[PDB]
């Protein structure tokens, strides 16, 4: 029905993606090599999140993983190429709204 | 709270009697002279205000703020309350709205029409030297008007009380042509002094021994040549002698062939300063000049260098040899390779004894005109000094390590 | 098991956000403010794709009111207001807020972007309010009061006042003791200070005058966020009415720096050069730093020594960025190592700015004769830059006709024999200049450059290097000059046939000199104190002496060792060595020496452990030069 | 009119006190700390009207237990526990705080403290933690376990796992990345940062032996916070293991102050003056301070310029108080105002520490060898405590050899003519002793004070009278010596003899000199260069001119006006009037005259405005010497 609200990050190895998902429930997430896409019903009412990320650049589906907790659902996304900085989650220039970096957790590690 | 008890109390200051400027002294000063127009004056102060805020302070930088009254500083109750105080004196200083700023305000929080109060101690004042060489003092009772002065040339009218080393001597009004007052009654400082006089300006002047009255002097008063004077002038009235902007150069010309002459009866009738002042004046009148055609700027600059040439005599005829040598300075600035003006700079330099620097203009009096007898013999006479000099210094210094080391006992 | 939902206890948690998250009360205007540029920012949004939505009015805009007798402040706006069910929510419940709940609905393409997300903003009213009233009408509901003293409730009831079509009319009926946010001149501190680029007009209404019956000033922020646009579009006009709209200068800038950073950072700055130095830009510790840091327009802090390191602090500049993570007074940021990256950019682009007004000359000296301070602090304080800012530098130099050349101009000038920059330093130029210790680089026709202020001293330690050319100072000990193998001969004859005399000279001078030796580096003074090259030169241990707030344990053992070299052909010198061949204890010997001594420590820059003593000796030549 | 209460959103307010509170994660073990010393004050209380209370255990402790296999870290606390009522209440409501419900439910007179008091400070373990769990046991009560992921819900039940006896066990299992938490080195960091003066044994079990399978580290507090004790309870080797455990150094303090202020802002202070001056005092620029602020023993802020001025920034120490308004993260006071009154205090007893001090001489030497510095700065910032600071200094003077004396003996030793102190300023004790400008000072046994220190130059700006006698320069003009009426009448008869020499070297010195003048000061010295009364002194010059980063133009302003004084009794002098007299313009006198000068600049404490000029002087009054 609408995107989740996002807060995402990276490391030398690892794109991280948290959906801020209390309570969450029916949690599902797809990795495929240019794309990220989460769904989810929200626990405070049911209502059906999806967000469709066509990522900045290539992952590897074989090297990451999901997680769900009553607070939150990350996502660890393997970088195609390890050392390559991403500006941005998505290959396009889009703004999206519901989508932040997560200062609590992002460092300069290049 | 001495800034809010000012506000009702003490010595009315003001020029008007109008109780704009009042100060509550709790020090009485040293001296009973205070502050006149023209003074550079140095005063502590700490300053409130009529909405309770702080003005500004020279107390707090622990360096006075610097006044010269009649033009002033930032507050005109400021400049009645420099103008009215002894040294070291202790006040406290009113400031009413009229004495502020008027309407205008004033930075960083004085409003329109404020009254303004202040804690205060002056510190220190000097006179205006006229020229910046103690040559004459000048401090102003009363600011007179006008943008232009009766410099030589000038006819003026003036009230003059003349004082020979503090005698009071004569006390009378006199007419006269500005550059020339021996022939007056009038000496050598006045006919510079007026040169900064306004209309209805009221001054004393200190006057130095070469601003006497030349060497005539005043035998009727008892008075040497080149004796040293102090005045009381009123300038009243006068014939300006027109500046750049006020007349052309044509006019200062043809009257600088009038008196170039003049300096010239002057120099060989032995009356040097009045010489000074004669070719003095041209050189007033001619460098001050500006939007001249290039035929006008010939002539300007010729006046000027004849001038110079002889200024460069009569103040080695004084034995002002420092005033000859700034004199063909100029004439070698007007042409560079002016022979009397070379020759003259070479003989002003050797008779202050600076002979490596005469030979090296005389040397060029020699590319000019190698026929230049004088030239040839004063660098010889500039290589004799050298060599008498440096033979004296031997005659002087020889073993002197050896005498010291025989003394030390 | 049992599960249970978290609660809040409203009574406390109302009182955590008035007494304990907002340290100055002066914030609840930004806040309310910044409420009021997301309520017009929504409604001008909406109207894009629906004009219809400002029939209920169209001028987008923001009025202050203080009502002096009424003890009333006022902020209204013409913003999009709040429906009955809108109250009940965004103000009626704590950490909810409608400009988040917005947001979240909008697709990529929206040019929109608030300030308002915490949901806590408009309780900062009670910093300074008794009581608040908000007023309030959206196209799509009646016109409402809100009211409430935070007292665990609040009422809402339809509104039969002012109609006042579409918008929102906060009153805050201020505390006895906060009457002061009702004078125009804190007012319009504050708004000039937090909130001078929210995107409308906030208009004051001051006070009748003396008649105009209610003058307003007509807006508080008379000017424009000019960096949020284009740089290629914006002319050195409008960047130079913006710099003094910022700084409140009546002077223009020098040069400016406009850029955008894309990453997990977003950010855009302008820097700039101002036309002058501050007359206390190194004296004043308090505004330690000239940079702003907003967030969406709204100002979040300014003196922070991170943003970028003390030699920058001249510059004159705004940081803005949309997405950075604030605290909950948003009194500053939150993770501090956003700091770094801003300042490791902030600094390569100003190193960028000074490299581009390099190119300009006749600005570069307009900008070096006053910001080579902040140049030569950077080459002592940033390793990392060090290389840069070499480039940077302009020195007088022997060669140079009284005007100022880089170290790239002198390696273009070296003598091929040359492997060093030779450099000297003192106290002004004409004691350089006439120095001892250029003679022999005049006579070899070897460029010197002339490093005059005492900065230069601490700088030249960092830079040792440059173009591979090393850095060497004239006044050190063992000058290496590009001799030939006949004047090296000569050397070894000149050391070969002195060295009797510089024992001689050792033992007159002994612990005022650690050695005394032919020199390499004279041709008409006979003698000057050189030193050791591991310490201080004479120029530093006089700057070190005159560091005010400096342990003197460490001038014991940094003041380097005083070495005098004699000139082997100097008159002096050789009658010197005829009388020092004749006898080593001569009293005539042995006071000269010492007056050539004392006469070098002062033609080489040192001063004397006793001038006294030392003018009593030419006190004692005038004795005899006046005949005494 | 419809009336509601306040509610709040809890899903956005859980992730405010996530995100937006604590800039800084490291806090959250002051937090869990922090609620177990108030568990522990709790029981301690109960078990004070009734002992059965401590039946279910009688030790009070904290012991912090990381695993590195779990990634968790434990904080068990055998405090007062809680029941399942208080577990749904206090750790399930946002912004309760059972802790300030207890405090409140005391009587008045009851002699506790606590921490807490605004209801988050739990939630902060979430900064660290993917998931809390909370073991529990009360005296009441069954063992409960409260777990949640801050997923704005919590699950409680009955855990009947091993039994608490009694007290708390908070678990925090630790996100992927915040396992830093788990090694020792940074727990050791955080305890001994924020809560090392908590009243109860915080031990640390870490990894094993490699033996015991575990490290107890038996305490991470071995030391007390002393400065709750009375003045009178407490020995100076206790303050000395008390300040070696507050700093680590290894001596002990050299003085100490223990207060007890009463009143609104009621606090406790010890400051310790270290036995010797840190060696980058003044150059660590970082570090403002070294005061701590603590707030019911636990850790508010350190380095905070506004609790004491940068002149005692030496002095190491703690402030505790009860009741100072936390900011919401707990890093931070809320008032200015607080510091302010805070900081009069501290100031206040400082200066009574110094005067307490004074009185002690052999610990006053030990103390002015170092910190003679801050005095100085004192009173060059300092205008309220002039007054004070001045009856602190000692200096040498021309009558106490190489002892210090203060300004009181100098005005117990002072002459009845005496209106003035008199000083003179220079590099060494030795230059300023054997100067020229102390002769007849010294003929007259009127006593000069040497101040010797580049910051001696500023305190005298600002030091301008002590009890009522004016501080003067002899280096300046105008000095009033006391001196008889027979000696003012020579001095106007030499000034009118020597008028024309005064005239003739004032045209050889021309803009190197303001004036000529005969003199009063000296004796056996020719001549020297004395400056005006409201320039800078000659070393005041040589220290500005050695500032490198203050800009020259801008206070070179005020800049010498030097006058050359004459001595009318000297053999030079005498003889110099008969030939200035005889030819104005001899090249002796011109080349004599120069030379005087240039030896007064240099015995006057001056550098020359060409050495090089002057030395080559030198060279040939020796070429001519020698016969060269
Ligand atoms: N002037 C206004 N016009 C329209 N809506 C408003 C106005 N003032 C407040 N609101 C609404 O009230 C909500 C909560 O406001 P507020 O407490 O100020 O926090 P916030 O601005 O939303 N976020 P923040 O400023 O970061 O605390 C806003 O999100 C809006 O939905
Ligand atoms: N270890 C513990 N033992 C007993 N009671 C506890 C413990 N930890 C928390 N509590 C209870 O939980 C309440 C709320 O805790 P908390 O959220 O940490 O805030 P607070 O300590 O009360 N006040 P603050 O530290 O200022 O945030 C406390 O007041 C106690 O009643």
């Amino acid at each position: 029905m609408q995107p989740a609200s996002a807060k995402w990050y990276d490391r030398r190895d690892y794109v991280f993606i948290e959906f801020c998902v209390e309570d969450s429930k029916d949690v599902n997430v797809n990795f495929e090599k240019s794309k990220l896409t989460f769904s989810c019903l929200g626990g405070s009412d049911n209502f059906k999140h999806l967000n469709e990320i066509d990522l900045f650049h290539c992952i590897d589906p074989n090297d990451s993983k999901h997680k769900r907790t009553d607070r939150s659902i990350l996502c660890c996304l393997r970088k195609g190429e390890s050392g390559q900085s991403w500006p941005r989650l998505t290959k396009e220039r889009a703004k999206l709204n519901w989508l932040s970096v997560d200062f609590n957790n992002w460092k300069d590690w290049e | 709270s001495p800034t809010a008890t000012v506000a009702e109390q003490g010595e009315d200051i003001t020029s008007k009697k109008d109780r704009g400027v009042l100060k509550i002294v709790k020090r009485v000063g040293n001296g009973e002279e205070t502050p006149m127009i023209g003074d550079k004056v140095y005063v502590h102060y700490k300053g409130k205000l009529s909405n309770g805020k702080k003005f500004d302070s020279s107390h707090d930088r622990n360096e006075p703020f610097v006044f010269s009254l009649g033009k002033g500083q930032v507050i005109k109750a400021w400049d009645i309350g420099v103008a009215t105080m002894k040294k070291g004196e202790i006040c406290h200083l009113l400031c009413k709205p009229e004495y502020a700023y008027g309407s205008a305000g004033s930075l960083p929080k004085i409003p329109s029409n404020a009254t303004l109060f202040f804690e205060i101690e002056l510190l220190d004042f000097k006179g205006e030297d006229l020229f910046e060489d103690g040559g004459i003092i000048r401090r102003t009772k009363r600011k007179g008007e006008g943008y232009s002065n009766p410099n030589e040339g000038a006819t003026v009218e003036i009230h003059l009380e003349g004082r020979c080393g503090g005698r009071m001597f004569d006390c009378r009004d006199v007419a006269f042509t500005v550059g020339e007052g021996e022939d007056h009654d009038i000496p050598i400082g006045i006919d510079k002094a007026l040169e900064k006089m306004q209309r209805e300006e009221q001054c004393i002047l200190y006057l130095g021994p070469r601003y006497g009255f030349g060497e005539a002097g005043k035998p009727k008063f008892g008075i040497e040549p080149n004796a040293e004077l102090i005045y009381e002038v009123t300038l009243k009235s006068f014939e300006k002698a027109k500046e750049s902007w006020e007349m052309d150069t044509k006019e200062k010309l043809e009257q600088a062939a009038i008196v170039k002459e003049k300096g010239t009866v002057y120099f060989k009738g032995g009356k040097y300063m009045q010489a000074v002042i004669q070719y003095g004046k041209i050189v007033s009148w001619l460098e001050m000049e500006y939007g001249l055609s290039e035929k006008e700027s010939k002539a300007s600059e010729s006046f000027l260098l004849a001038a110079f040439l002889n200024l460069a005599m009569c103040y080695l005829k004084l034995r002002e040899y420092t005033k000859a040598v700034e004199c063909c300075d100029k004439a070698l600035g007007l042409d560079s390779a002016n022979e009397k003006g070379l020759y003259r700079r070479g003989e002003a330099q050797l008779l202050m004894n600076e002979f490596e620097s005469a030979k090296g203009d005389f040397e060029k009096v020699l590319e000019v005109n190698p026929q230049n007898k004088a030239a040839r013999l004063q660098i010889s006479m500039c290589q004799k000094k050298a060599k008498e000099h440096n033979e004296r210094d031997r005659r002087i210094y020889a073993n002197m390590f050896k005498k010291f080391a025989e003394q030390d006992a | 098991v049992e599960t249970f939902a978290f609660q809040a206890e409203i009574a406390q948690l109302m009182s955590l956000i008035i007494n304990t998250f907002y340290s100055n009360k002066e914030i609840f205007l930004r806040e309310l403010i910044s409420n009021s540029s997301d309520a017009l920012d929504k409604i001008r949004y909406e109207s894009l794709t629906d004009p219809s939505k400002l029939d209920s009015g169209k001028e987008l805009h923001i009025n202050l009111i203080p009502n002096k007798q009424d003890r009333t402040l006022t902020i209204v706006d013409t913003g999009i207001g709040m429906t009955k069910a809108d109250l009940i929510n965004n103000l009626g419940t704590i950490a909810k807020s409608g400009t988040k709940a917005f947001m979240e609905a909008l697709q990529a393409g929206a040019d929109i972007s608030m300030i308002g997300q915490f949901g806590v903003g408009f309780y900062s009213a009670y910093l300074v309010a008794e009581k608040v009233t908000v007023i309030t009408k959206h196209n799509d509901d009646e016109q409402y009061a809100w009211e409430s003293s935070a007292g665990g409730s609040f009422t809402v009831r339809t509104d039969t006042g002012e109609p006042m079509g579409r918008g929102t009319k906060v009153i805050l009926h201020l505390k006895e003791d906060q009457t002061e946010y009702l004078e125009e001149r804190r007012i319009k501190e504050i708004v000039k200070k937090h909130s001078q680029f929210i995107g409308y007009p906030i208009t004051l209404f001051v006070e009748k005058e003396r008649k105009e019956k209610y003058i307003d000033q007509e807006e508080l922020n008379k000017t424009k966020p000019i960096w949020t646009r284009n740089p290629d579009d914006i002319t050195n006009e409008e960047y130079g009415e913006f710099y003094k709209s910022l700084t409140n200068d009546w002077e223009d800038h020098l040069a400016v720096k406009h850029f955008s950073v894309e990453g997990q950072l977003e950010f855009r700055a302008l820097l700039f050069v101002p036309r002058r130095a501050p007359f206390d830009l190194f004296e004043n510790r308090k505004k330690k730093n000239n940079i702003k840091l907003y967030v969406r327009r709204v100002f979040i802090m300014d003196n922070c020594e991170e943003l970028i390191p003390e030699y920058l602090n001249f510059i004159r500049g705004v940081v803005d960025s949309e997405d950075l993570p604030l605290n909950i007074s948003r009194e500053m940021l939150q993770q501090s190592k956003i700091l770094k990256v801003i300042r490791k950019n902030l600094v390569k682009k100003c190193l960028e700015l000074f490299t581009e007004l390099a190119e300009d000359k006749e600005n570069y000296k307009k900008f070096y004769e006053q910001f080579s301070k902040n140049i030569k602090l950077g080459i002592h304080e940033d390793s990392q830059n060090r290389k840069k800012l070499s480039e940077l530098l302009r020195y007088y130099t022997s060669a140079s006709g009284d005007e100022m050349v880089s170290l790239k101009d002198y390696c273009t000038r070296m003598k091929e024999n040359q492997k060093h920059i030779y450099y000297i330093t003192g106290e002004t130029k004409d004691q350089v200049a006439n120095s001892a210790f250029v003679e022999r680089l005049r006579k070899h026709g070897l460029e010197v450059i002339y490093m005059i202020e005492p900065i230069d001293e601490y700088c030249v330690q960092q830079l040792k290097e440059f173009e591979g050319k090393t850095l060497v100072s004239v006044t050190k000990e063992g000058l290496e000059l590009p001799e030939d193998e006949e004047e090296k001969k000569k050397q070894e004859e000149k050391k070969t046939k002195f060295e009797n005399l510089c024992k001689i000279m050792k033992d007159i001078l002994e612990k005022k000199v650690e050695k005394v030796v032919v020199s390499n580096r004279l041709v008409t003074s006979p003698c000057c104190i050189v030193t050791s090259t591991y310490g201080w030169t004479a120029n530093m241990e006089r700057i070190m002496k005159a560091q005010a707030l400096r342990d003197n344990s460490t001038m014991g053992y940094m003041a380097a060792k005083k070495h005098l070299e004699i000139n082997p052909d100097h008159s002096i010198i050789e009658t010197l060595r005829q009388k020092a061949e004749a006898d080593k204890n001569d009293k005539s010997v042995k006071d000269l020496v010492i007056l050539l001594y004392e006469t070098a420590l002062l033609s080489s820059g040192f001063s004397l452990e006793d001038p006294q003593t030392h003018a009593n000796r030419i006190y004692r030549m005038i004795k005899l030069g006046l005949g005494i």
